[PDB]
């Protein structure tokens, strides 16, 4: 039953926040003996759990989130802390909460003409409900009535987050896998 | 969706698009310095253009929203600085024609040749040539010919571009809505808040005048002392009671008084101390010096310098094929990236500017949570006098003694305290009367005051009445001299410099008074305080968010410019000139004419 977890941690390529991608893995085992040994993780974190306790701990339909944001952004990703990007992008549950990953790949995704790829939405008409996904491109306007171009007051709810080699730190790119447990909806699919 | 909240969105994208075209410009100007080529030249106009455009259409799209709407501070203070927009009012070839005047000023000043009366051959570009010789002569005739080249080449020319120049800048501010260009200039310093931070341009200019009644008194005795030392190297030439010849104060256009020390020096056998060769001898190197600057930081409490900078940065000279701009700058490229650019050879002076350098980016990093608008010093002064105190500190011979480079057996003596205060005085305390008047003069031309027929005559006059400065040979009105001095020619106002001096000395006192330091202001060190480099970091937090006259309180606890601080800096040496100064007549009279 023991499955690596090694391929969706690393991948040639991960999503931009918006499109956040979902994964399933279910009977799939993980040590996790690794997790607390290897320092790869600049930040590593988990709310819900001691994470002492994790291998012993039998786990049902883990869920893996993978997108990159930059550094900054990389604590709105926790309880409450809606900011701008927890709040129109990915949504957290307060009550809710399995580990969070986060490393720096400055040299993978940044170069020193820069990389435009990655998207984040920064306009939306409401709040991200927990674990919701907002994919549409509409045109946008507080007033309704959306004016695709060039007129007052309509905008594109899409910017790109643009990564350059030379930049600090919390500009610098991070890629962040959050895993969610859900405990006990089904019988533990991992042990 | 109400005013400001139509207000914040545009706001809110302005600012996401600006920050990424200002980091690609920003580039190519690092580029560009680091290594000289023809196509970095290219790129980096390229990319200037691009920011240019893009700030004017947002410019445009920011003055059709009204202003008074807004009920949020930090929202009109953002929309404001957007919507200025000064030069879009005027016509495109009014636009055409004073761009091309600007042109033409810049050019024939850079480009100006003086060619010594006595060989028609030898002649002299200013920049590696006529100041080199100002500098070092001592030849009362080699002196006079150098400034009345420079005078008639380039002032004559100049003249008539000024006049065009002065009526179209005047025509703009009045569509722009401002009296004339001098209240244009002299809007920044204006400053509009609710419970008494209100400032004016109408009280910045009865503000200057206080402060320069003042300082009066000081200027008057280093004049007569200065006075007294000339006389002996040029009996003959100046008459006691008399104003000094322009030509020998050692600068081209007089700003600074201090090449003049080596003829002053109060005690001529007692040494200025010099740390360069225990330097050498302890086999310091660049990476040393900055590395000892960051040290003075930390224990002051202000946060040590970034990862990122240390490698990006070049902190020496490049060797072999890339060429480099000499003079040292900070760069704050922007995105989280600060980089210091120089070239550092060991020895005292680069020690100090290190400290100088670092101090401006250690502001750069404080104000970086502020909004893209906000993001500045909130006057013209301040940034410059955050950097300028800690050099101050640096150089007191207690830190150099803690460093190791000065010996613990060295006792400074009250002969070297007082050739120490002279030579800054002569940097410092001349500085003032110049600029002053320098600003006088263009600000009532502005306005009309002035005729054009009497410009050049009152401009004579003013430098007699309060510089007692005199010129050597007589004037006519088509010269332009204003117009020789290099921010005169290339529209630079000049009132920033007066005002940062006062600056720095109240902040420095307010700093040892929280470290309790006892003794002479020039004794103090801040060094190893940290609470007065909290209190510093408060100030520097805040930025251009809240007025002026609110982040001089915070520090200072005074809302208005104080002279009273230099004073006291400066009154050890005072009582000393007070006394050398006492059998010697104080004061000028006008009326003496080298040329009589
Ligand atoms: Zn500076």
């Amino acid at each position: 039953n023991l499955c690596p977890f090694g391929e969706v941690f690393n991948a040639t390529k991960f999503p931009s926040v918006y499109a956040w991608e979902r994964k399933k893995i279910s009977n799939c085992v993980a040590d996790y003996s690794v997790l607390y040994n290897s320092t790869f993780f600049s930040t590593f974190k988990c709310y819900g759990v001691s994470a002492t306790k994790l291998n012993d701990l039998c786990f049902s339909n883990v869920y893996a989130d993978s997108f990159v944001v930059k550094g900054d952004d990389v604590r709105q990703i926790a309880p409450g802390q809606t900011g701008v990007i927890a709040d129109y992008n990915y949504k957290l549950p307060d009550d809710f909460m399995g580990c969070v990953l986060a490393w720096n790949t400055r040299n993978i995704d940044a170069t020193s003409t820069g990389n435009y790829n990655y998207k984040y939405r920064y306009l939306r008409h409401g709040k991200l409900r927990p674990f919701e996904r907002d994919i549409s491109n509409v045109p946008f306007s507080p007033d309704g009535k959306p004016c695709t171009p060039p007129a007052l007051n309509c905008y594109w709810p899409l910017n790109d987050y643009g990564f350059y080699t030379t930049t600090g730190i919390g500009y610098q790119p991070y890629r962040v896998v959050v895993l969610s447990f859900e405990l006990l909806n089904a019988p533990a699919t991992v042990c | 969706q109400s005013t400001e909240d139509l207000v914040n969105t545009f706001l809110e994208k302005f600012n996401y698009e600006a920050e990424e075209l200002s980091y690609q410009s920003s580039l190519a100007s690092w580029d560009y310095n680091t290594n000289i080529s023809d196509e970095n030249v290219q790129k980096m106009n390229n990319a200037g253009a691009k920011w240019s455009a893009f700030y004017e259409e947002q410019s445009k799209l920011a003055k059709t929203y009204p202003l008074e709407e807004i009920q949020d501070s930090t929202v009109k203070r953002q929309l404001r600085a957007l919507q200025h927009s000064g030069s879009s009012v005027l016509s495109a070839d009014k636009n055409q024609r004073l761009n091309t005047i600007l042109n033409s000023m810049s050019t024939i000043y850079s480009t100006g040749k003086a060619c010594n009366p006595s060989n028609p051959q030898e002649c002299l570009l200013l920049e590696p040539g006529l100041d080199d010789i100002m500098e070092n002569s001592k030849d009362y005739n080699e002196r006079l010919w150098a400034w009345e080249g420079w005078r008639s080449e380039v002032g004559k020319q100049l003249r008539p571009l000024y006049e065009e120049y002065v009526a179209l800048k005047n025509e703009m501010a009045r569509a722009n809505n401002y009296e004339d260009y001098g209240d244009y200039w002299r809007g920044d310093y204006e400053e509009e808040w609710e419970n008494g931070y209100n400032y004016s341009r109408n009280q910045l200019i009865d503000d200057v005048e206080h402060t320069f009644t003042q300082i009066m008194p000081l200027y008057q005795h280093l004049h007569a002392y200065v006075r007294t030392k000339l006389m002996d190297t040029y009996p003959s030439y100046i008459s006691p009671t008399g104003c000094l010849p322009a030509h020998l104060l050692g600068d081209m256009w007089g700003r600074f008084w201090t090449n003049l020390y080596p003829l002053t020096v109060p005690f001529g056998q007692k040494p200025n101390i010099d740390v360069t060769n225990a330097m050498v001898n302890q086999s310091w190197d660049a990476r040393k010096i900055f590395k000892e600057a960051e040290k003075f930081f930390v224990s002051v409490g202000l946060p040590n310098m970034t990862q990122g900078f240390w490698e990006n940065s070049m902190l020496t000279e490049p060797s072999d094929s890339r060429k480099v701009v000499c003079h040292p700058t900070a760069w704050d490229l922007g995105k989280g990236d600060f980089r210091i650019k120089m070239c550092t050879k060991v020895t005292m002076d680069d020690f100090l500017t290190a400290h100088h350098e670092m101090g401006h980016i250690q502001y750069d990093m404080a104000y970086a949570a502020q909004p893209f608008l906000l993001r500045n010093g909130a006057n013209e002064g301040f940034h410059e006098a955050v950097g300028e105190i800690m050099s101050l500190s640096a150089a007191t011979p207690n830190h150099l003694k803690n460093i190791g480079l000065l010996p613990p057996s060295f006792f400074e003596d009250s002969e070297t305290e007082i050739n120490f205060l002279l030579k800054q005085a002569l940097t410092i305390v001349g500085t003032l009367p110049f600029t002053y008047m320098l600003e006088k003069w263009r600000w009532m031309v502005f306005k009309g005051e002035i005729p054009k027929d009497q410009w050049m005559k009152t401009w004579w006059e003013m430098k007699r009445n309060i510089v007692g400065v005199v010129e050597p040979v007589p004037h006519d009105e088509t010269y332009c001299d204003p117009a020789s001095l290099f921010h005169v020619a290339n529209d630079y106002s000049f009132i920033r410099y007066y005002t940062r001096t006062i600056y720095q000395f109240q902040f420095q006192e307010a700093l040892c008074q929280i470290a309790k330091h006892e003794g002479p202001l020039h004794k103090c060190d801040i060094s190893n305080s940290s609470e007065a480099g909290q209190k510093l970091l408060e100030m520097l937090k805040l930025g251009k968010s809240k007025p002026w006259t609110y982040a001089l309180e915070i520090v200072v606890g005074a809302k208005n410019m104080d002279v009273r601080p230099l004073l006291n800096y400066f009154e050890p040496l005072f009582t000393w000139l007070k006394e050398q100064n006492r059998n010697s007549f104080v004061g000028w009279n006008t009326d003496w004419s080298p040329y009589a």
